[PDB]
């Protein structure tokens, strides 16, 4: 696991040609994130 | 040292949390390689996850990262799918679910996009698809995804494409 860039605590991924996308983040200690909800589904085949 | 209570779909914390789920559903620019052809999903069973440790664990680094940023955690509620969310949720988050070749380096990746996380629900790129029929877009088998409370701090901004 590498470090986070100096002076700060995680990497946001801001989508910058696909209008559609929202953000994707990276962390970089374990202890930053906590699992809070399970969801079991399916994807649905669409009509 | 991990318990999971399931919400009832009357609770409105059910309800909450699966319309982010499918509300933050996109179309993909693989055309649903990875993660499979769906405009939205039937949610089987939503638990909530209950372990003191790992919780004291987050709260204790939450106030170290806020106390570094003028009394902002910055926290938000993300997804996250990988093949080991069960053995996340009973020992926690640690380097062994960091995406060593991610775009933005060796970290733990997390999506606003619920549908972003289900790509990596059976392996990177959707590894090989579902373990019993290896099917990317399989329509029969269950699959699972984290919802997380995420301390992100002082965030690196990345421009990409
Ligand atoms: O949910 C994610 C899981 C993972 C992921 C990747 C590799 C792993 O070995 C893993 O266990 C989870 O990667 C993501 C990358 C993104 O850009 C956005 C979300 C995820
Ligand atoms: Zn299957």
């Amino acid at each position: 696991m590498a470090h986070s860039p100096p002076g700060h605590h995680s990497v946001t991924g801001r989508p910058s040609v696909n209008g559609l996308a929202l953000a994707e983040y990276v962390i970089y200690r374990g202890e930053q994130a906590y699992p809070e909800y399970l969801i079991t589904y399916q994807i649905m085949r669409p009509e | 040292g991990t318990i999971l209570i399931d919400l009832s779909p009357d609770d409105k914390e059910f309800q909450s949390v699966e319309e982010e789920m499918q509300s933050t559903v996109r179309e993909h620019r693989d055309g649903g390689h990875a993660g499979g052809i769906f405009n939205r999903y039937n949610i089987l069973k939503i638990q909530k996850v209950c372990n003191k440790k790992l919780w004291e664990r987050y709260t204790h680094r939450r106030k170290e990262v806020s106390e570094e940023n003028h009394n902002h955690a910055n926290e938000r509620m993300l997804f996250h799918g990988s093949p080991f969310v069960n053995a996340i949720i009973h020992k926690g988050f640690d380097e062994r679910h960091a995406y060593i070749g991610g775009m933005f380096g060796a970290g733990i990746y997390f999506a606003e996009n619920s549908s972003k996380s289900n790509q990596y629900v059976y392996g990177i790129g959707g590894g090989t698809g579902c373990p019993v029929h290896k099917d990317r877009s399989c329509y029969i088998c269950h699959r699972q995804l984290l919802f997380c409370r995420v301390t992100l701090g002082k965030s690196f901004l990345q421009f990409s494409a």
